[PDB]
């Protein structure tokens, strides 16, 4: 009966930031997930678990869609057992991942001539993440003994880090919105 | 509070670039997407291109091959430029911010820029020849602004002292490139032998300023 | 490629009547229109965005509602700062697109027009060229029809109209014929009229002269 | 895991060509194949897609008529069936292969890659 | 770079408050650090605090804790930091500074103020726009003559010597604050002594916050 | 609670001189040091971060060395437009602690100040205040010593004095002495004297005048 509001994920105006991911919860509804894979805007489209063209016969309980801008390069590191910044300090998927990782190119929306710092990612961590939690604290990441008095300074670095996105970057440095299907049964 | 002046030629020759340029003050012009619409005099409104803070334009297709929009972020300004108009290109052309929707492609204009006009004649400045429609058989007369070139003329009456019952029309584009326009005044027809009528029409352009006194035949 | 057809094109009501304005479109464009309002002579006013939402300044009478092909904008109260030229418009696609635009006007009681006509002076017939001015004074609706005869022949394609916009005073129009000759064409003929057909008049005003 | 490739060579302009990509340590059919050509002086560039466990291809705009790739399940080999040739498509041919049903044009995305085979296209 | 602008100069009172902006022009707000330097006047600089706005909050110095608040308006793009129960010990010119922190991988490199604003001069007393009083410094026994501007306030007063004809040799001292809140400084010029009866010397005093202007003709008494 | 002691406070140098500043911290700050430039009526202005860094724009003749508890910035060849006061700062932790800040100066010969005295106006000595003005021109160096003697006797704490900056011709310093007494005062005394002590001066100068 009631369609699934993906149009207002994929085609939304404005995408987080990698660190302050969205999540939107979807249930109650039918989408045609093949159309979505036979697409053409979607330079990237990886499904673990479970083939992109049986998603629509399958039913599950609730589907999540996390969607942030990443860099070009650092596409690679949505994906289970991944290692770098994203993957440890911004976003984790876990290892017995079953969903789909979309991703295409947005450098006309979201980069800018000057260049775009609405865009941040987690640069420091204590530890890495668990998988699908957010992060969104601001605290001085102290990486030394002394204890980091809330200001910036030796050892004591500000965690969040933003991307300089424009329209002249290489490729492996434009941005990127993805979105992280993710069935949950 | 976004503002938003438009500035260019106002007159251009046909088979020409038009170039205008909107200044943006009160905020960055990398800030917020912009737009271009333009008017024809006396028609609706239509919707030249768009340009996105990253450089990147959609252009309106019957337009799309001879527009180009660009960002002048030194001068927090962005321009368009449409080359070989034509005299269906005159209009009065508005700089808009392009707000942004729900969905990547809603977008609705606002605030407004005040509008510049741009004419696309093949006539230089020329003075209007001032004729007399002198009464005949309330009366009714006035003085006939056949030809002139560009816009506006300003006729008054008696120096101003007669304002009641005068009607100056807005010019029409004759086929030759000239503007002309009518300028009438109803009057008591029994004071006609005593009351002088004299049309002051003044056509800064040109610095043409014809006293006519206006006077039965 | 997404077309917007207003309607009714012109409307008249007095201050204080409820205002209908239809918007309608060729594909269904959910909820994404937007209105403008358009005094003569200055920028359009952004007044209502997302089909129903309104923008903050703009006075609460506006109102909107529709969705699909079909919208509508509602005044409660007409007020005399809300006589101008409304637009509607689509943003469902990557081309926006107007609408033709509706005017809204004072709407006053029928009032019929005064008809002069003016053979051209002696100075212009010296220069070689003829005109022939028809004037239309203070009439009301602003629906009027205007014919030239020159030696009873109907004449087509020579003369060109002028309206001005409703007068402060009384809220009528004011209307100007110019009907262009050359001296010889000028001086080939005699008779030259002019018809006047309006709501407010029962039968067809002629103003004629002869050579 | 390990991809075999191999059907390079040389071929005039409006010619054809079949290239042929074995995967061998493959437990199940969940995986998909990839073939990437690095013309010289440009990075690696994808060209076509095969999702093995649901046989959709994918291709690029540019050889969307040219190029027909498809898998035969006896060998568990996939044939990238070229044709319509052109001097654009000169570069190094290579295959790869990632434990996921879809397609990503990032390189740095397939875990296992075929040694590359060369094809010029020329007159 | 980026560029900074605050506000304007402010006169207050002992126990009020001040509240100062410094409006980014922007690049990298709500992730760099927007420091407040104050420097009293003939002394050194000093550290206030910093803000980095999408922290919210503001770390201040075990010196100013307790009385200084520093807020960010993101819309605005502008940093607003409020010193209140100000006192005599307050009146400094007031920075901000953007802060940089380049760390290559172990400690290496620091934190810098590249941009800096104008400087916000917050002048704390008890006395109101007062109108100078000139008296002749009249040349007697080169020469040296002047005029005394005294017990006016706020600062600047402006002397020039015959509408500006008269600048070389012209010192004019910086004011100093006498003990009553008021200001008071002295301008004086060196000129050939032998032409004191045949030249006219006239010290044009200007003091436009009480706008005085008294041209006083310095002859010898 | 870390602080910066700086060395010296206030050196004289020529143009394209070797000029040394020492910048010691209490504990070891490791290299999270920087050196501000300052000219008089404007904002200070970055010269080196990081303790061994240039900022864009900065002329080579700058340079800075040093880790830990010590540091050093050097300027190779002196200019004109090197003449400033440096301020070494540590960014190592809260609170950044500037130092004392350097004041460099043009160095040049010695010279003897010019001494003047100004006796009260009689219109001020109408207002019932009087202000008596010594006055100490030209001199080089800076350091110079002003006493107030009334009637013989030596005055202390009713006096100011006010200095200027080195001149832009010859580099020398004036400086300006005032006394403020009030009508009854003043009228009770009849002697006032200024002397100037200086080393550009053999001997005191003494001026002085009477009520
Ligand atoms: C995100 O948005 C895209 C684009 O949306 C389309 O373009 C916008 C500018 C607006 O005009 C939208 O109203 C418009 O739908 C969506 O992709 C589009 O999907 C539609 C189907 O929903 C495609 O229409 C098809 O057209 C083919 C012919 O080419 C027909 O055979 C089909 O029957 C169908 O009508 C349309 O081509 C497609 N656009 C592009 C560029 O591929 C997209 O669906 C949406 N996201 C989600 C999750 O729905």
């Amino acid at each position: 009966t009631n369609l699934c509001p993906f149009g207002e994920v994929f085609n939304a105006t404005r995408f987080a930031s990698v660190y302050a991911w969205n999540r939107k919860r979807i249930s109650n509804c039918v989408a045609d997930y093949s159309v979505l894979y036979n697409s053409a805007s979607f330079s990237t489209f990886k499904c673990y678990g479970v083939s992109p063209t049986k998603l629509n016969d399958l039913c599950f309980t609730n589907v999540y869609a996390d969607s942030f801008v990443i860099r070009g390069d650092e596409v690679r590191q949505i994906a289970p057992g991944q290692t770098g910044k994203i993957a440890d300090y911004n976003y984790k998927l876990p290892d017995d991942f079953t969903g789909c990782v979309i991703a295409w190119n947005s450098n006309n929306l979201d980069s800018k001539v000057g260049g775009n710092y609405n865009y941040r990612y987690r640069l420091f961590r204590k530890s890495n993440l668990k998988p699908f939690e957010r992060d969104i604290s601001t605290e001085i990441y102290q990486a030394g003994s002394k204890p980091c008095n809330g200001v910036e300074g030796f050892n004591c670095y500000f965690p969040l880090q933003s991307y300089g996105f424009q329209p002249t970057n290489g490729v492996g440095y434009q941005p990127y919105r993805v979105v992280v299907l993710s069935f949950e049964l | 509070q976004v503002q938003l002046v438009e500035s260019g030629p106002g007159l251009v020759k046909p088979s020409e670039t038009l170039s205008l340029t909107c200044t943006v003050s009160g905020d960055s012009v990398t800030s917020y997407h912009w737009s271009w619409i333009r008017q024809p005099p006396g028609k609706g409104l239509e919707w030249i291109g768009y340009i996105y803070y990253s450089g990147f334009t959609t252009y309106n297709p019957s337009l799309k091959s001879r527009v180009t929009m660009s960002l002048d972020t030194s001068k927090n300004q962005f321009s368009l430029r449409l080359s070989s108009v034509t005299a269906a290109d005159t209009a009065v052309y508005y700089c808009v911010r392009l707000l942004s929707g729900s969905l990547y492609w809603n977008h609705w204009f606002d605030p407004w820029g005040q509008g510049t006009l741009v004419t696309v004649s093949s006539a230089s400045t020329k003075g209007p020849s001032v004729f007399p429609l002198a009464p005949s058989s309330t009366a009714a007369l006035g003085c006939l602004v056949k030809d002139y070139f560009p816009e506006p003329v300003t006729v008054s009456w008696n120096s101003g002292a007669l304002t009641s019952g005068v009607h100056t029309f807005p010019a029409v584009l004759q086929s030759s490139g000239l503007y002309s326009l009518s300028s009438v005044v109803t009057v008591p027809s029994s004071s006609l032998g005593t009351q002088t009528y004299i049309c002051n029409v003044n056509h800064k352009p040109s610095n043409t300023k014809v006293d006519k006194r206006v006077e039965p035949k | 490629a997404i077309q917007l057809t207003q309607s009714p094109s012109t409307l008249s009501a007095s201050v204080g009547d409820r205002v209908t304005i239809t918007c309608r479109a060729s594909q269904s464009i959910d909820n994404w229109l937007a209105w403008y309002q358009q005094k003569p002579g200055k920028a359009p006013k952004l007044l209502i965005y997302d089909g129903s939402s309104l923008q903050s300044g703009v006075p609460s009478r506006f109102s909107g509602s529709g969705s699909g092909t079909e919208f509508t904008l509602t005044i409660s109260s007409l007020q005399p700062d809300d006589f101008a030229t409304y637009y509607c418009q689509q943003y469902n696609s990557l081309f926006l697109t107007f609408g033709g635009g509706t005017k809204v006007e004072i709407k006053r009681t029928v009032a019929a027009p005064s008809v002069f006509i003016f053979p051209p002076s002696d100075e212009q017939l010296k220069s070689g060229t003829a005109s022939v001015v028809c004037l239309l004074n203070n009439f009301y609706p602003r629906e009027a029809k205007v014919q030239w005869k020159v030696d009873n022949a109907l004449q087509s394609g020579n003369s060109q109209e002028s309206v001005t916009e409703q007068d402060s005073k009384d809220s009528t129009y004011s209307l100007s014929s110019t009907l262009t000759l050359s001296k010889a064409d000028y001086e080939k003929h005699k008779v030259y009229a002019c018809e006047v057909t309006h709501q407010g008049l029962s039968s067809p005003v002629t103003k004629s002269f002869n050579r | 895991v390990q991809l075999v490739e191999s059907g390079g060579g040389l071929v005039q302009p409006g010619g054809s060509l079949r290239l042929s990509c074995a995967a061998s340590g493959f437990t199940n059919d969940f995986y998909s194949i990839a073939w990437f050509r690095q013309a010289p002086g440009k990075e690696r560039e994808g060209v076509s897609w095969l999702s093995v466990s649901d046989n959709t291809p994918t291709y690029v705009d540019s050889v969307k008529d040219r190029f027909t790739i498809s898998r035969h399940n006896a060998n568990n080999t996939v044939y990238l069936q070229m044709n319509m040739l052109k001097p654009e498509d000169t570069a190094i041919y290579y295959c790869a292969a990632g434990r996921f049903a879809g397609r990503d044009t990032w390189p740095s995305s397939y875990d296992y890659w075929g040694q590359g085979t060369q094809v010029t296209v020329s007159s």
